[PDB]
Formats: structure tokens, sequence, C-alpha cells
């Protein structure tokens, strides 16, 4: 993989993670 | 394949580690072990007994994984680079 196209896009994966888990914990907060 | 990408350690919680993939894997002081990843719905984890659960987007879970979860959002912090993007 490139150099940019890398750091760029594991940085984007790592945002989405932290999205993720707070819909999760929003999710969980209208559970069961 | 993915490989280790970065380790990070946390006072007084544990270690968690970032995949080439995508993924994340928290090591806790207690016994236990988060693992979570981005586009993936489901969340494992293994407890201090040995136990690995697998828990999808709609399966109510107990205060002891929320709390680990909370914290696994925190730890989050210490990957990310607050440079700013230019070109
Ligand atoms: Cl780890």
């Amino acid at each position: 993989p490139d150099a940019y196209r890398f750091l760029t896009e594991q940085d984007r994966q790592l945002r989405l993670l932290q999205a993720q888990i707070q819909r999760l914990l929003e999710a969980q907060s209208l559970m069961p | 394949s993915a490989q280790l990408l970065k380790s990070v350690f946390v006072k007084n919680v544990g270690w968690a580690t970032q995949l080439t993939s995508g993924a994340v894997w928290v090591q806790f002081n207690d016994g236990s072990q988060l693992v979570v990843q981005a586009g993936v719905s489901s969340i494992s984890y293994t407890s201090p007994n040995g136990q690995t659960t697998r828990y999808g987007e709609n399966e109510k879970l107990p205060d002891y994984i929320k709390q680990k979860l909370q914290c696994l959002s925190s730890i989050l912090l210490m990957f990310s680079n607050p440079t700013p993007n230019f070109h």
C-alpha cells in the first residue's frame, strides 16, 4: 500500500470505529 | 493479512493494539479481552474466566461489557493523528 493512501485510510477507519461504538452505546440506551 | 500497526498502553486499564485491517484489540488488566473492528457490527469480548463471546448489533449487553466499550472509545483517542491534512 501507498504511504499517503495507507495512513489516511487508517486514521479514516479509526474515526469510523469511534462513531460505530458511539451509535452502539446509544442503541443500548434504547434496548431492550 | 492483518498486521499489528500501533500498540498503546493505558494506566490502570490495559493495552490496546490497532491492526492493519481496521481492528482494535484491547487486553485489559483484569484478564478481559475486547476485540472490535470498523465495518463489522459485531463485537467479541473475552472474560477473565477465559470464555470468548461474540455480540451482534441488536443484543442487549451487560454493564460490564458496556463499561469496557466506553473505555475503548476513550482509548481510540490515543491512535488519532491530529496533524491537519492538506493537498
Ligand atoms: Cl494488545
